[PDB]
RNA sequence: UAAUUGCGAUAACGAACGAGACCUUAACCUACUAAAUAGUGGUGCUAGCAUUUGCUGGUUAUCCACUUCUUAGAGGGACUAUCGGUUUCAAGCCGAUGGAAGUUUGAGGCAAUAACAGGUCUGUGAUGCCCUUAGACGUUCUGGGCCGCACGCGCGCUACACUGACGGAGCCAGCGAGUCUAACCUUGGCCGAGAGGUCUUGGUAAUCUUGUGAAACUCCGUCGUGCUGGGGAUAGAGCAUUGUAAUUAUUGCUCUUCAACGAGGAAUUCCUAGUAAGCGCAAGUCAUCAGCUUGCGUUGAUUACGUCCCUGCCCUUUGUACACACC
């Protein structure tokens, strides 16, 4: 399974929840806006949590 | 062919058979084709190699496999009874000396001779054991191509290792005569005998 | 001065370093040519990035080789790789990227390695076994 | 090319000192038929002869044959090593042999009635017929023909 | 004040031992210690090292 | 002047790194050569232990480590800043000597 | 046994822990063994940060 | 233009070197060349007793072609190898020792070789330029 | 004899206790409409060809 | 002297764990917590953390 | 059980029976004939001698032939 | 999903442990900082062949430059990125692209609650109780034993040979260790067939042992299918060292003796890629010995990518005269 877990899931939420004028479609530029706006402990989970918030705003604007 | 000469002097034979056509050793993969349905995507031939060493990764997919080529799939068959693992590059010599002597024997294309061994010791028909309670009894299926043809190539291995084992023949010589017998229906082979035997078998538990 | 270049092969842990300069196209060794590489049989492994690109484009440059590590075997994958990588390294720096991107296409139309190293490794004994995967035997009674 | 055609000359199975050794074979081996002397010992004897040892046994004629026999029976005296003997620095005579064929096992003999005679540990191992030198007894050996 | 209770020994299983209960079953020589790893590993981090794979 | 040779040791190698920063940094403030640390193969000390005391369950080992890191610099300069940088630069879990040349 | 793991424990926590634990373990007031186990607020088991956040 | 044994392959140089050798024919063989195995975890002698010694020789100056400096424990290491232990599981052992210190010996009683500071020997330049020479043999062998 | 070729179509599972079996439709390879079910040993994919010997069986689910 | 830097710091270890036993031992009234070692080029200093020092 | 000399009949027999291959090898012989096998050897070298075969290729533990021409 | 992993669904809501996350290790970095304990390249000096300028070498620092190889600090780098197909069109899966890397990237480490009368008083100066304690169960010194041999079982080593034994030569790894108040690693030189001896030397170590020139493996050649030269047991003789020591053979060297075993019945273990298997090396024990173990690296596969049919596990449901829980 290439599942994401929950707290990924939430971090996202809230991340897209109240930064939703940020956040483009491009995992690299939103890895960055991670490093720069986030108390996170390692990077690996960084890349799951900004590959993930691209996945939601993209289904976003999709609707 | 236009020679190109360098300060290494590499003999004109050897720039001769590369900037021509990318053969085998000696052996060209042009005209070879297969000669039965089923059996492309499954056998392939249409790159070329030099030398069949190759350390590939083929067993991490359930078929890239069956994109290597049929010839290092041969040799590294032959590295087992284990006082032979580990031992591919005796199976190479081996294989040299067995497509010298199918050539020399058998002028054809070599290659085409191992592919119609193959295709013609291939069984059509296979057996499975039914849970059937009771006997358990035997069910005849059929069977895929590239399983078939796998079996194929140990059944011919096998005879060969087991001719050669306690006999002066060498493997080369034993997977020479056992390609030839398979090539044609010949029914001498191990490899042939055990596809009728299977086939046979099929044909009575159906 | 003498506009070369500098690569590397790899393998397991055979790794092969390699000089290509401007130069009358020798092509050798650890002193000794490349003509010589004698496990006699896989010299055609190492012929073939001769030749995927044709002979042509060695006789304006001098190539020197060595290895290290490895096995026998090991050594001639990182010398087949580090060569590929040091003529079309060579065409980076020295001639233009349509030629270099021939030269790539070359070799990965036909690609064994070539200039991607295998990043298959060596796997850890796990103890109460002989190998990573394999274990002792067990008798139940 | 060795190939040589030679018809009567050869002489087939053979015999010497009380022991059988095929003429058919190359004659280091086929001297190793004879007791108290290995394939080495066999090398050696031949090359202190002059042998071209290339050949089969049916060769080297009764010359040859006798010169090996002399250079066996007689070997310091054709500059043989002393370590190179099985049985060295004897016991009583003190002196260093190649006992042979039928004296091998005249001296085995020799020597295993001697300590049996005197009733050491080693002679009574020999006796009850025990794994001699000190290995375990309990699990190996059995099927004890 | 007498010869030959060590009669024969200086070499094999007896002159290296632990100094927590004197075994000498496959000790360990290595930095200096000979210790029964029964006793060891249970000396294991009392020595200060820590493991991580 | 003097030609020195200078080796650091340590497990805890944040303390080791920072203890060679400030070193290098006193030492270029007032320009000696330049020397760089020569960070060396770090050395790890491999036990082979069995996880149980009397070897009743499952054969569970264990390999205990010290994973240990070394290197030098060296420096040229006359007796005051030898002695001083000698010593003011300190730190525990950090071992430390000094060469003359 | 119990007001003396509790005052601990207890004391521990208003020191500003995030947590504690206490096992007491043996022949307490019989002979068959049992382990006693006291607790509070939070504990982790398995990660790194058990050698990083902890003193056991 | 030019020449030197590294562009020689090994064994062709090697055996041309060692017949060449015996051609010669002025080598200082020793007398216990017959007998010796060569090591004692070696099965037998050689098979050739006429000139393996000739054949090691010849090896020994290659080597030293190549190698700085080199000794005899080197050279045991070499041309030892794995020993047939029967029952028990083989393992490397060295060759014999007397054998390499005689080779090396009556070596540098030709002057091919010499002692190294630093240790053990390495080649003269008459060798040098002899073997250089017979590399040139080696590659004018093709007609 | 009567041999038949056939290419797959549609793979319908691994039949067999033990999974050394697969059901497949297959198209007998001259008569388009002739799409028949039949069971199989080795590993197989789509677009791949079968030779039959009984061109009539059909076998059905299997243990 | 001349001691490998493999075997001197396996001694530091087994110093400071002998220390440690010991304090624990000794210090057993007065609430020993830890220890720290700073070894320096003359006068290496062994810090004792406990509660009471009016008895340490 | 082989042969492991000549008799000069086998002599003949080679050179009138070998070039009927357009194979040839040492088992080749061993089987059609009956030989010593080392003695193979010696006869493949003895027809490398002259062009009564021609070697495609050799080895130590194996050789290759085949007719005259 | 691999996951109480999520989607969601909902008398539940909101929380926690576990798993995951985490750390280690190995894989990518021409991007940074460095380096006579890592390397190069040129420069000097120098050997050899060719000489046409070149090729192979040597020269500890001749000096200079560089860091790609090497090493190690910080960092980057993968998140299943992009496309396509699937699916309530969610969580997710499949294929392709590219990628050093697309199985949780791999392999590990860590590891919940509850419980076992699991093992351990022969690890402990941890320990209750009992016993003993001076003709002691303490301690020391005399030897022996633990190895004793009709037999049964277990893990394993070596063979049954031509995909091989043997003789030559090629020569290629890596994890590691190593002498102080002492005697490790030992190079190198000499002697000895060898084992070994002997005189020196480097090293408390990326400096020397050591490129640990390991193994198999390779090429040439002797062998000729004959329990054969495969096999090397058993047994004998003598030489070495090891060692206040060798008998109950320590181990090794030399020579001789050449057992059984022709692929192994019923039964049965291990394993899906640098994996199995083979291969040998170090360390562990070592004042000697590994056929043992932990790790290392070298050569390097067939077959599957599924099933619960056996053996059991997980969740639900159901039935129950069981709760010492179908023994
Ligand atoms: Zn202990």
């Amino acid at each position: 399974g290439r599942v994401r877990t929950k707290t990924v899931k939430r971090a996202s939420k809230a991340l897209i929840e109240r930064y939703y004028p940020k956040l483009t479609l491009d995992f690299q530029t939103n890895k960055r806006l991670c490093d720069e706006i986030a108390t996170i402990q390692s990077k690996r989970l960084r890349n799951k949590i900004a590959g993930y918030t691209t996945h939601l705003m993209k289904r976003i604007q999709k609707g | 062919f236009t020679p190109v000469v360098l300060a290494t002097p590499i003999p004109e034979e050897v720039q001769q058979a590369q900037t021509e056509i990318k053969l085998f050793n000696k052996w060209s993969f042009e005209e070879v084709e297969v000669k039965d349905a089923s059996l492309v995507d499954y056998v392939q031939v249409r790159q070329p190699i030099f030398v069949a060493h190759t350390a590939g990764r083929y067993a991490n997919k359930r078929f890239r496999k069956a994109q290597c080529p049929i010839i290092e799939r041969l040799t590294n068959s032959l590295m087992m009874n284990g006082r032979n693992n580990g031992k591919k590059l005796k199976a190479v010599r081996i294989i040299k000396h067995t497509l010298d002597i199918i050539n020399v024997l058998t002028d054809q294309n070599p290659i085409q001779v191992v592919v119609d061994a193959i295709t013609n010791t291939g069984p059509r028909e296979d057996t499975t054991r039914v849970g059937g309670g009771g006997a358990a009894r035997r069910q005849a299926v059929d069977v895929s191509p590239l399983r078939r043809v796998n079996q194929a190539i140990a059944l011919l291995t096998i005879g060969a290792r087991e001719a050669a084992f306690r006999n002066i023949k060498t493997i080369a010589e034993t997977l020479a005569e056992e390609l030839i017998n398979a090539a044609k229906g010949s029914s001498t082979s191990y490899a042939i005998k055990k596809k009728d035997e299977l086939e046979r078998v099929a044909k009575s538990n159906r | 001065a003498v506009p070369s270049v500098q690569t590397f092969g790899k393998k397991k842990s055979a790794t092969a370093v390699a000089h290509v300069k401007a130069g009358k196209g020798l092509i050798k060794v650890n002193g000794s040519p490349i003509t010589l590489v004698e496990p006699e049989i896989l010299r055609f492994k190492v012929y073939e990035p001769l030749l995927l690109v044709g002979l042509d484009k060695f006789s304006n440059i001098d190539i020197r080789v060595r290895v290290t590590g490895g096995g026998h075997v090991s050594q001639v994958y990182a010398i087949r790789q580090a060569i590929a990588k040091g003529l079309v390294a060579y065409h980076q720096k020295y001639v233009d990227e349509q030629s270099k991107n021939e030269l790539k296409k070359a070799f990965t139309s036909y690609d064994r390695t070539l200039l991607i190293a295998d990043s298959r490794r060596p796997e850890p004994k796990k103890f109460g076994g002989k190998g990573a995967r394999s274990r002792f035997q067990k008798s139940y009674r | 090319s060795l190939v040589v055609q030679e018809q009567g000359s050869f002489q087939h199975i053979l015999r010497l000192l009380n022991t059988n050794v095929d003429g058919n074979i190359k004659i280091v081996y086929a001297l190793t038929t004879i007791k108290g002397v290995g394939r080495r010992y066999s090398n050696l004897v031949c090359k202190k002869a002059d042998v071209d040892l290339h050949k089969r046994a049916g060769e080297l004629t009764q010359e040859e044959l006798e010169r090996i026999v002399q250079i066996m029976q007689n070997p310091t005296h054709y500059k043989i090593p002393a370590w190179f003997l099985n049985r060295q620095n004897d016991i009583t005579d003190g002196k260093d042999y190649h006992t042979l064929a039928n004296n091998v096992e005249s001296k085995l003999r020799d020597d295993l009635e001697r300590l049996k005679k005197i009733r050491a540990h080693r002679g009574i191992r020999h006796f009850w017929g025990l794994r001699v030198r000190g290995q375990h007894t309990k699990t190996t050996g059995r099927r004890r023909a | 004040e007498n010869v030959w209770f060590s009669h024969p020994r200086r070499y094999g299983k007896g002159s290296r031992q632990c100094r927590v209960c004197s075994s000498h079953t496959g000790l360990i020589r290595k930095y200096g210690l000979n210790i029964c790893r029964q006793c060891f590993r249970e000396k294991a981090n009392d020595i200060g090292f820590n493991k991580f794979r | 002047i003097i030609k020195i040779r200078i080796t650091l040791t340590s497990t805890k190698v944040k303390q080791l790194e920072n203890v060679s920063s400030n070193i290098v940094k006193n030492a270029e403030q007032h320009n000696l050569v330049k020397k760089g640390p020569v960070r060396l193969p770090t050395k790890v000390l491999k036990i082979s232990t069995r996880k149980t005391p009397n070897g009743e369950g499952s054969k569970t080992w264990e390999t205990y480590e010290m994973r240990i890191h070394k290197r030098y610099i060296d420096l040229e300069a006359p007796v005051q800043i030898v002695k001083r940088i000698t010593q003011i630069t300190i730190e525990p879990g950090v071992d430390v000597e000094v060469v003359v040349a | 046994i119990r007001r003396a793991a509790y005052g601990v424990v207890r004391y521990v926590m208003e020191s500003g822990a995030k947590g504690c634990e206490v096992v007491v373990s043996g022949k307490l007031r019989a002979a068959r063994a049992k382990a006693m186990k006291f607790a509070d607020g939070f504990l982790i088991h398995s990660g790194q940060p058990v050698n990083d956040f902890i003193d056991t | 233009p030019g020449v030197s044994v590294r562009d020689v392959a090994a064994q062709d140089f090697i055996n041309a070197y060692a017949s060449f050798l015996q051609r010669q024919g002025k080598l200082e063989v020793p007398g216990y060349v017959d007998i010796v195995k060569t090591s004692s975890g070696n099965e037998m002698p050689p098979q050739d007793a006429e000139g393996w010694f000739y054949k090691r020789a010849a090896s020994v100056a290659r080597h030293i072609y190549m190698r700085k400096q080199v000794g005899v424990g080197k050279l045991n290491k070499l041309y030892g190898g794995a020993k047939s232990r029967g029952v028990r599981p083989y393992k490397h052992i060295d060759a014999s020792g007397s054998i390499n210190r005689k080779v090396l010996q009556a070596l540098e009683k030709i002057g091919i070789v010499e002692i190294s500071p630093k240790g053990g020997r390495r080649i003269s330049e008459n060798g040098q330029r002899d073997l250089d020479r017979i590399a040139a043999q080696t590659l004018e062998e093709d007609e | 004899t009567p041999v038949t070729l056939a290419k797959v179509i549609k793979v319908l599972g691994r039949t067999g206790s033990r999974g050394g079996v697969t059901q497949v439709r297959v198209e007998f390879l001259e008569d388009t409409s002739r799409t028949i079910v039949r069971n199989v040993k080795g590993p197989v994919r789509e677009n791949d060809i079968l030779v039959l010997m009984e061109s009539e069986r059909e076998a059905r689910r299997l243990r | 002297a001349l001691i490998s830097k493999k075997r001197k710091l396996v001694a530091d270890g087994v110093f400071y764990a002998e220390l440690n036993e010991f304090f624990t031992r000794e210090l057993a009234e007065e609430g020993y917590s830890g220890v720290e070692v700073r070894v320096t080029p003359t006068k290496t200093e062994v810090i004792i953390r406990a509660t009471r020092t009016q008895d340490v | 059980q082989h042969a492991v000399i000549l008799d000069q009949e086998k002599y003949d027999r080679i050179l009138k029976e070998v070039p009927t291959y357009r194979y040839v090898s040492v088992s080749v012989l061993v089987d059609r004939l009956k030989i010593g096998g080392s003695l193979a050897r010696i006869a493949l070298r003895h027809l490398e001698k002259e062009g009564i075969i021609k070697p495609i290729s050799k080895h130590s533990k194996q050789a290759i032939y085949t007719r005259a021409t």
